[PDB]
């Protein structure tokens, strides 16, 4: 527990997960039984990142209670969770200040234009200036709101990416109940813990804009809530990714996503594998290797 | 159960108590 | 990893997310619209004020060629309030899709049973192998091209209906590439599964 | 008077800051180049606190921390997979001047690659690929240069040609 709270600090200590007005819960469930107390943001949020460690340890140990297969979880799961969190935080981050800048930028020409519609005041045309000022005004108190709520957005921002970014890292396995199971009980650990996150998360839809998700249907994927989630992991991968696709519609939507890229088709079970590999490693192109039943090991640096 | 995956060990964990309980430990030589 | 299996929670999901495409399309509007409260709907609603913004200055005292710009103003009038209600109205339409989704459930569990009992199938013969194609399409039979709804309007009706017709056509369909010794087995196998599912 | 005092302790700093900007680029070790660094930092940080609270010792600091950050960048830029053609990409992208032969570390280090870190980083990329496609096409010019097509007496008739299988595999391949 101490090696991964510290590993999570010193790779989150460049994000601003600072909260002045953090109230520290009456009684907060704890891994690392060293954390500073009272916790502030920063360590509830590195200790709740231990958490999702610990709660995926349990899963996977109740998944073989149960007879079920089980995949081994290693360090190298909680390293690939952190980059996902800094990477993710960062990005809404960004996001959401372009947004609230372009926005400011707005009110500012909505200011411009009262001065130019007042200007023409000064001059049957201006009677009607009476709507368009009532109609401008009206926008820019909207936008004014807007604004507002986007303040809103930064105080849900931590926890949110946090759940997204452990969906991203840890339950690809998983089947759709069990996902759910570990990501009702990561947000429940989250409530308990006092971090601020949004209640009626979608996952599918947090981390993919409908352009996307349009383009993958336009591309073979068939149109479901695991499909869309599964797409997702193929785009926010930091490590390569292992496609369990027993259908075969996964290596299509692969191929029709990357063809632009000129993907070529592999596998180890061929005999001229090792020299295409060396190709696309040599060349940059992308590849897709098929039956890792027979995983070669070569492949492991 | 190959079609019920929900249990199945709790009811074969009885089934080879008893098959175990029923066969002799032993057959002399 | 990344798993594109099909499991009993995952086809029950996309039975009952069919099921309320066809059979009760509002709630499917209503859902839909609650996962686009996300993203979507916000990110049209500023790129409209992008649209705006960039027929906003564009102006040498030729903002009033007709006082009529406040369309393009009003464009934006209307979404924004209509985002403002389903914003609002996000806690009623959350309680309503949830408490008809749970009527629609029992077909759904059904649906994923009937599935992998015909995935199950290949123990008892090497011949008795169907595709999840196989069950999709018994599905779209079932629900798009059933005569037996025509001219049934009731929503209760209609998925007494669809469940029945479900058992009878899986079944038929199956049974016609079935030995005639086995037909029994599979039908004993879908009471079983209508037994489970059966209120009372 | 306390001017003249950090004035005088910084002038040896500058002196060796500049000492290192005078030097030509093609000239440069970035390892003792943070060898260096490291010594001066190390050197400013034993000044006296009444020194330290003046503003021209928190810029030289700044200053030779910020040449610590860029390092990095400074070592990618003496990759040897940068050539003529990546020397006037940067030129064009960055909007300076250079003369390769005459370039100093100090015009590298007054131009901003903190700021610009991502033209750099572009830059280096695209020398990567086009040497690693470089160094294959040199590794297919120095195979079939130095390939010989291995004879084996036959019956004391001629020399027939062996290794087939490995002739046709290096030439799929």
């Amino acid at each position: 527990t101490e090696a991964l709270y510290q590993v999570g600090k010193e790779f989150t200590s460049k994000m601003d997960l600072e909260k002045p007005n953090y109230i520290v819960p009456d009684y907060m469930p704890v891994v690392y039984d060293k954390l500073p107390q009272p916790p502030s943001h920063r360590e509830a949020i590195v200790n709740s990142c231990v958490f999702v460690h610990q709660t995926l340890h349990q899963a996977n140990a109740r998944l073989a209670k149960r007879g079920g297969r089980t995949m081994a979880i290693t360090p190298r799961h909680y390293l690939d969770f952190i980059n996902h969190y800094a990477n993710l935080f960062h990005e809404k981050r960004s996001e959401l200040e372009e947004q609230q800048m372009h926005l400011n930028v707005g009110l500012r020409k909505i200011k411009e234009t009262v001065d130019q519609v007042e200007e023409l005041r000064r001059d049957a045309k201006v009677n009607r200036s009476t709507a368009l000022l009532k109609s401008l005004s009206a926008e820019r108190e909207r936008w004014e709101k807007t604004s507002e709520t986007f303040k809103n957005q930064m105080s849900t921002i931590a926890g949110d990416c946090l759940l997204s970014a452990a969906f991203i890292a840890y339950a690809g396995y998983f089947d759709q109940q069990m996902r759910q199971n570990l990501f009702t009980t990561w947000s429940h650990h989250l409530q308990q813990a006092n971090i601020q996150f949004r209640t009626d998360i979608a996952r599918t839809e947090y981390l993919s804009n409908a352009d996307e998700r349009l383009r993958w249907q336009a591309s073979s994927l068939p149109a479901d809530d695991l499909c869309t989630e599964n797409a997702i992991m193929l785009k926010r991968f930091n490590r390569y990714p292992l496609i369990i696709d027993p259908s075969g519609q996964a290596t299509e939507f692969i191929m029709n996503e990357y063809k632009d890229r000129k993907i070529t088709r592999t596998s180890f079970l061929d005999d001229a594998f090792r020299k295409n590999l060396e190709s696309a490693l040599r060349f940059g192109n992308p590849l897709l290797v098929q039956d890792v039943e027979s995983y070669d090991p070569v492949l492991n640096p | 159960m190959l079609e019920d995956e929900d249990a199945w060990m709790r009811t074969l964990h009885t089934t080879a108590s008893n098959w175990l309980h029923l066969i002799p430990q032993t057959l002399s030589h | 990893f990344v798993n594109f299996t099909v499991t009993r929670s995952s086809l029950q999901s996309q039975c009952l997310n069919e099921v309320l495409k066809a059979e009760r399309p509002d709630v499917d509007e209503k859902r839909s619209d609650l996962l686009k409260l996300q993203g979507e709907f916000q990110l049209r609603l500023r790129q409209l004020e992008k649209s705006l913004l960039q027929a906003l200055n564009e102006v040498k005292g030729r903002i009033l060629d007709d006082d009529t710009i406040i369309t393009t103003l009003e464009n934006l009038k209307r979404e924004a309030a209509e985002v403002t209600r389903k914003v609002e109205e996000t806690d009623i339409v959350m309680q309503e899709v949830e408490t008809v989704s749970q009527q629609y459930l029992p077909l759904s569990t059904a649906c994923s049973s009937i599935y992998f009992t015909m995935e199950s199938l290949k123990q008892i013969h090497f011949l008795y192998q169907y595709s999840l194609q196989f069950f999709l399409d018994i599905y779209h039979n079932v629900l798009y091209e059933n005569p037996n709804l025509k001219g049934v309007t009731d929503h209760t009706q209609r998925l007494s209906i669809i469940t029945k017709d479900l058992f009878q056509v899986a079944f038929n369909r199956v049974a016609r590439g079935m030995l005639h010794q086995d037909h029994i087995t599979f039908a004993m196998l879908l009471a079983r599964i209508k037994l489970k599912g059966t209120v009372g | 008077q306390d001017l003249k005092g950090v004035w005088s302790e910084l002038s040896k700093v500058w002196e060796q800051i500049d000492q290192m900007k005078e030097q030509p680029w093609v000239s440069v070790q970035p390892r003792k180049l943070r060898q260096n660094l490291d010594a001066l930092l190390n050197q400013l940080k034993s000044f006296p606190a009444r020194l330290r609270q003046y503003a021209s010792y928190e810029f030289v600091q700044r200053l030779l921390k910020g040449y610590m950050k860029i390092n990095m960048l400074v070592i990618e830029l003496k990759s040897e997979a940068l050539k003529d053609r990546h020397w006037k990409q940067l030129m064009k992208r960055l909007h300076v001047n250079w003369v390769v032969s005459e370039l100093t570390l100090g015009q590298i280090w007054d131009v901003d690659l903190q700021k610009n870190e991502a033209i750099v980083k572009d830059v280096l990329l695209v020398a990567q690929g086009e040497m690693a496609l470089e160094e294959f096409l040199k590794q297919i010019r120095e195979v079939w240069n130095t390939y010989e097509l291995d004879l084996v007496n036959y019956q004391n008739k001629c020399r027939l040609i062996r290794g087939w299988d490995d002739l046709f595999n290096k030439v799929k391949e």
